[PDB]
RNA sequence: AAGGGAUAACCGCUGAAAGCAUCUAAGCGGGAAGCCCGCCCCAAGAUGAGGCCUCCCACGGCAGCCGGUAAGGACCC
RNA sequence: UGGCACCUCGAUGUCGGCUCGUCGCAUCCUGGGGCUGAAGAAGGUCCCAAGGGUUGGGCUGUUCGCCCAUUAAAGCGGCACGCGAGCUGGGUUCAGAACGUCGUGAGACAGUUCGGUCUCUAUCCGCCACGGGCGCAGGAGGCUUGAGGGGGGCUCUUCCU
C-alpha cells in the first residue's frame, strides 16, 4: 500500500492506425 | 591399443542383511555394488553391476535424533501440496522405502541412473522371493 | 457392513405424522452373490453381487462362464460391496429396516461441457455498466510473472456431472419387500432409471 | 509464564532450570516462572 | 553426598536377581522388574543390593544415583508397599467406591468415575479421603495425580482434590 | 464429524548428576479447530504398468514373417 | 517515504473497482494454554495454533478513512502495491472549455472544473476437460487392491445441568 501517489508512465492507448501502405 | 570392452555379462545375485546397518554407509555400498564399480572392468555406459537383495529393511539403524527429525518431503504440483513425512512415521508405514529412497539418490541420474535403481530389490523382514537366483550372501 | 445394487425409480412423498417426507424410491433386490473375495484369495473382504437379469442370448463365453462356475442365471450387472459377507447366497431388501439410516452412491447427471458458473458458482460477470463480452467469464485465472503458472486444480469450465457420488446418511421411510423397494428420505444421484448402490451408512 | 531473552531469578525462592534443550525458571511464586523465547 | 554409593538394605525375604538390562525383584507384595542401564553394574551381597558406576563422567554418576533409587524402590515396594492418600476439601464434595473403582463427586453436573488400572487398589475410608495403594511407586504416584487433576484444589476456596499433606494456600477474591 | 493415533504450548509421574530440589539426563503420563488416519472423489503410464474370476489354445508355409481362424473385438445401423 | 540508477525507453500499460484466487503469520474469530491487580461472569497480557471463517449498507474515483445496522470475528500483509492478450475505465498524461493563480505575451499549475477512441482469431508453456496411439511377453470379457493425489475442515443461539 503506497501512499505517494504513483503517476501514470504511460499513455493509455491509443490514436490512430498507419492504415495502409499500399 | 584400445582400451577393454566386456561383452555382455551375466549379473551376480548378491544379498544382503540391513539389520542394524547405519542408514546411508550401508546406502552408499549398495550404489557401488550397483553401478558395478567393484569390478575391474566396469564401463560406465551399459548396466554391468550387481543386482543386490537388500533384507530386514526395517531393521535399518540411525544416529542423532534422525528417527524423529529427518522428515522425507513429497510434493504434488497443486497448492500447499508439500508433504513432509518423518522418517518414525515412514518406517512405521513402509520401512523399505528408507533404504530405497537413500540408494535412489547416490545412484546417478539418467536413464542409466534410473536402470540400476531397477536392481535393487528391498524387504522388509527376514525372507525375500528371489529363491530362484540364489543370491550370493555379501558382509559389508 | 451391508448393501446392494438397484435402480432408482422416481420421487413422491408420502406422509407420515402428519407431515409430507420426500422421498425416493429404489428397487433394490433381489442380488444373487455370484462371487466373495476373500482374504486368503483375494486379499480383502467382500461381495460381488448380481443385479436384473439377462438374456443368455447375450452373454459372451468368458461371461457366461463366471456366471456358471457361481451356478447363477446372468445378470445384467455385476458390482461388488467391500467388507459384506452375507450368510445367504441372495442380498434382498429385507436387510434394510424402516428407520435404518443408509448411504446411497449414484452416478450425477451428465451436464455436459459447463461453464465456470454452473460448474463452481462462480460469479459471472457485470452485465450492464460496461462489461464487455464477460457476463459468464471465469475473470483472472493468475498472478504476474510471479508465479508466472497457473495452480493444478485451477477451477475451469469443463465436463460436469455424469460422475460418481455418494450422498449419505439418508433415512431408510419404508421398505416393501413384496416389491423389492426402498424408500430412502430425500434425494439420490442419477436419472430415474439410473443404477445405485445402497450401503448401510457410515456415520454415526 | 513470562516469555523473555533475558530469564533470570526475581527472587532468592527463584530456581533456573534447564529443561528440554530450553532455559525455564521455576519459583514459588507464579510470577516468576518464565520461559526463554 | 552420594545416593548410587549408599548400599540398598535388602529385607527378608525379597529375591534380587540381576540380568543384564534388568533387575527383578520379588517380594511378599508381588514382583516388579527394574530396567537399568547396561552400562551399571548391580551387586548383589548378602541382603544388600549394591551399584557400580564404570566412572566418574557426568553420564555415568547421574546414571548411578537414577539407578539405585529405581531398585531402592522395587525392593521396598514389594515388601512394604507403595501408597498415597487423596484428602477432598469442599462442601458438596465427596468420594465413594463402586466395585473395584472410584466414583468421584466434585461439582460437575456428574460424577467422575475413575477406573484402577492393573496393579492398583483405590480405598475410601470416609468418604472425604481416597488410598491410592499399590506396589509400583510410580504408578502410584500417577493414578494420584490423575485423580487429583479431576478437579485440583482452588486458587480461592478450600476445595477440590487434594492430596494428603498439601497446603492450602489461598488468594483474596475482592 | 464421530473415532483412533502422534504432537504444540502447557501441566505432570517417577528421578539422578547436585544426600535437598528438578517433567529429563534413564524411562512414563496428560495435552489443540491444527498433524496422521478415518469420510468423499480420482487413481496401476504405480513403465515399481498390481490382483481375482471366467473364456480361447497347442492353425497352416518358410523371441521372424505371412494366411485362415479361436475367445473376443471393431465397422455399419 | 527515501537513497542508488543495475535488466528493460526498436514499450515491462500504470490508480481504484470487478472477477478468480493463492500464500505468509507479526492470529481478528474460532481450538488449546501460562500469569493476572483471575471470586463469578467478563477482561487484561503473553505463549501454541494458518483448519475454516472473516457480513450488508451511506459518503467519496478513491485505496484509506469516517459513519449506520449487525456480528464469533468484522485480522494485517505478499504475490509486477496478484490479476487490462480477463472485464471495467469512475481517476491520473494528449488534443476542447472555463475558474482561481502566475506570466506584458504565447502560455503555465505535485490546483479546480465539464468532455474526451481500452485491439473478433492462442503457436509454445501453464491450466480445465476429452480422446487417439503404444505399452504393460499369449490373446480375450468382467470384477477389483489403492501407491499416490484431490476434496472437505466454519460457527452461533437457546434450553437442561
Ligand atoms: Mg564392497
Ligand atoms: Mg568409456
Ligand atoms: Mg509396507
Ligand atoms: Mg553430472
Ligand atoms: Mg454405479
Ligand atoms: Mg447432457
Ligand atoms: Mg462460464
Ligand atoms: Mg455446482
Ligand atoms: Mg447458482
Ligand atoms: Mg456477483
Ligand atoms: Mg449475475
Ligand atoms: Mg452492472
Ligand atoms: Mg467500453
Ligand atoms: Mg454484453
Ligand atoms: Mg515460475
Ligand atoms: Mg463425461
Ligand atoms: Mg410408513
Ligand atoms: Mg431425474
Ligand atoms: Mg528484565
Ligand atoms: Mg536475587
Ligand atoms: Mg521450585
Ligand atoms: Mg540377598
Ligand atoms: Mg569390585
Ligand atoms: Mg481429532
Ligand atoms: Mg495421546
Ligand atoms: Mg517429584
Ligand atoms: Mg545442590
Ligand atoms: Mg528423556
Ligand atoms: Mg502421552
Ligand atoms: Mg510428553
Ligand atoms: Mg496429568
Ligand atoms: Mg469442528
Ligand atoms: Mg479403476
Ligand atoms: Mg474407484
Ligand atoms: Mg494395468
Ligand atoms: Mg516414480
Ligand atoms: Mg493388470
Ligand atoms: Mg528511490
Ligand atoms: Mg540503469
Ligand atoms: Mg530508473
Ligand atoms: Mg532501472
Ligand atoms: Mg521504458
Ligand atoms: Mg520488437
Ligand atoms: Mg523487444
Ligand atoms: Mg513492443
Ligand atoms: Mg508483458
Ligand atoms: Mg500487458
Ligand atoms: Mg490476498
Ligand atoms: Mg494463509
Ligand atoms: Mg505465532
Ligand atoms: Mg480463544
Ligand atoms: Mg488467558
Ligand atoms: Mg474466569
Ligand atoms: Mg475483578
Ligand atoms: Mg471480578
Ligand atoms: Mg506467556
Ligand atoms: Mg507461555
Ligand atoms: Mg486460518
Ligand atoms: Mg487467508
Ligand atoms: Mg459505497
Ligand atoms: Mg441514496
Ligand atoms: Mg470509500
Ligand atoms: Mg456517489
Ligand atoms: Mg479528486
Ligand atoms: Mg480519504
Ligand atoms: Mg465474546
Ligand atoms: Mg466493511
Ligand atoms: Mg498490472
Ligand atoms: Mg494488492
Ligand atoms: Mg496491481
Ligand atoms: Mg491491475
Ligand atoms: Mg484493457
Ligand atoms: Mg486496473
Ligand atoms: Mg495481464
Ligand atoms: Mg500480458
Ligand atoms: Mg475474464
Ligand atoms: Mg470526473
Ligand atoms: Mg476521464
Ligand atoms: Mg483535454
Ligand atoms: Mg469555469
Ligand atoms: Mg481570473
Ligand atoms: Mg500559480
Ligand atoms: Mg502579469
Ligand atoms: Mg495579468
Ligand atoms: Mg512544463
Ligand atoms: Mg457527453
Ligand atoms: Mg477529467
Ligand atoms: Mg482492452
Ligand atoms: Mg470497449
Ligand atoms: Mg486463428
Ligand atoms: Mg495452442
Ligand atoms: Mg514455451
Ligand atoms: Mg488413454
Ligand atoms: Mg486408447
Ligand atoms: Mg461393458
Ligand atoms: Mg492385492
Ligand atoms: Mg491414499
Ligand atoms: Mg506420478
Ligand atoms: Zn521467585
Amino acid at each position: 500500500r503506497r501512499i505517494r501517489f504513483r503517476p501514470p508512465y504511460l499513455p493509455r492507448p491509443g490514436r490512430r492506425p498507419r492504415f495502409p501502405p499500399p | 591399443m584400445k582400451t577393454y570392452v566386456p561383452k555382455q555379462v551375466e549379473p551376480r545375485w548378491v544379498l544382503i542383511d540391513a539389520e542394524g546397518k547405519t542408514l546411508g554407509r550401508l546406502a552408499t555400498k549398495i550404489a557401488t555394488l550397483l553401478r558395478g564399480k567393484h569390478r575391474p572392468d566396469w564401463t560406465p555406459n551399459v548396466a554391468m553391476g550387481d543386482f543386490v537383495v537388500v533384507v530386514n529393511a526395517d531393521k535399518i539403524r540411525v544416529t542423532g535424533k534422525k528417527l524423529e527429525q529427518k522428515i522425507y518431503t513429497r510434493y504434488s504440483g497443486y497448492p500447499g501440496g508439500l508433504k513432509k513425512i518423518p522418517l518414525e512415521k515412514m518406517l512405521a508405514t513402509h520401512p523399505e522405502r528408507v533404504l530405497e529412497h537413500a540408494v535412489k539418490g547416490m545412484l546417478p541420474k539418467g536413464p542409466l541412473g534410473r536402470r540400476l535403481f531397477k536392481r535393487l530389490k528391498v524387504y522388509a523382514g527376514p525372507d525375500h522371493p528371489h529363491q530362484a537366483q540364489r543370491p550370493e550372501k555379501l558382509e559389508v | 457392513m451391508k448393501g446392494i445394487l438397484g435402480v432408482k425409480v422416481g420421487m413422491t412423498r408420502i406422509f407420515r405424522d402428519d407431515r409430507a417426507v420426500p422421498v425416493t424410491v429404489i428397487l433394490a433386490g433381489p442380488c444373487p452373490v455370484v462371487q466373495r473375495r476373500t482374504p486368503e484369495k483375494d486379499g480383502y473382504t467382500a461381495v460381488q453381487l448380481g443385479f436384473l437379469p439377462q438374456n443368455p442370448k447375450r452373454v459372451n463365453r468368458p461371461l457366461k462362464g463366471h456366471f456358471a462356475k457361481a451356478g447363477v442365471e446372468p445378470v445384467r450387472i455385476l458390482r461388488e460391496i467391500r467388507d459384506f459377507n452375507p450368510e445367504g447366497d441372495t442380498v434382498t431388501v429385507e436387510i434394510f429396516k424402516p428407520g435404518e439410516r443408509v448411504d446411497v452412491t449414484g452416478t450425477s447427471k451428465g451436464r455436459g461441457f459447463a461453464g465456470v458458473m454452473k460448474r463452481w458458482n462462480f460469479a459471472g460477470g457485470p452485465d450492464s455498466h460496461g462489461a464487455h463480452k464477460i457476463h459468464r467469464h471465469p475473470g483472472s485465472i493468475g498472478n504476474r510473472k510471479t508465479p508466472g503458472r497457473v495452480y493444478k486444480g485451477k477451477k475451469m469450465a469443463g465436463h460436469y456431472g455424469a460422475e460418481r457420488v455418494t450422498v449419505m446418511n439418508l433415512e431408510v421411510v419404508d421398505v416393501i419387500p413384496e416389491e423389492n423397494l426402498l424408500l430412502v428420505k430425500g434425494a439420490v444421484p442419477g436419472p430415474n432409471g439410473g443404477l445405485v448402490i445402497v450401503r448401510e451408512t457410515k456415520k454415526a | 509464564m513470562k516469555v523473555r531473552a533475558s530469564v533470570k531469578r526475581i527472587c532468592d525462592k527463584c530456581k533456573v532450570i534447564r529443561r528440554h534443550g530450553r532455559v525455564y525458571v521455576i519459583c514459588e511464586n507464579p510470577k516468576h516462572k518464565q520461559r526463554q523465547g | 553426598s552420594r545416593i548410587g554409593r549408599l548400599p540398598i538394605p535388602v529385607p527378608k525375604g525379597v529375591s534380587v536377581e540381576v540380568a543384564p538390562g534388568r533387575v527383578k525383584v520379588k517380594g511378599p507384595k508381588g514382583e516388579l522388574e527394574v530396567p537399568v542401564s547396561p552400562e551399571m553394574r548391580v551387586v548383589v551381597e548378602e541382603g544388600v543390593v549394591r551399584v557400580e558406576r564404570p566412572s566418574d563422567e557426568r553420564r555415568h554418576k547421574s546414571l548411578h544415583g537414577l539407578t539405585r533409587t529405581l531398585i531402592a524402590n522395587a525392593v521396598k515396594g514389594v515388601s512394604e508397599g507403595y501408597s498415597k492418600e487423596l484428602l477432598i476439601k469442599g462442601i458438596g464434595y465427596r468420594a465413594r467406591l463402586v466395585g473395584r473403582a472410584l466414583e468421584l463427586t466434585v461439582g460437575f453436573s456428574h460424577p467422575v468415575v475413575v477406573e484402577p488400572p492393573e496393579g492398583i487398589t483405590f480405598e475410601v475410608p470416609e468418604p472425604t479421603r481416597v488410598r491410592v495403594s499399590g506396589i509400583d511407586k510410580q504408578k502410584v504416584g500417577q493414578v494420584a495425580a490423575n485423580i487429583r487433576a479431576i478437579r485440583k484444589p482452588s486458587a480461592y476456596h478450600e476445595k477440590g482434590i487434594y492430596y494428603a499433606g498439601e497446603p492450602v494456600r489461598l488468594k483474596p477474591g475482592k
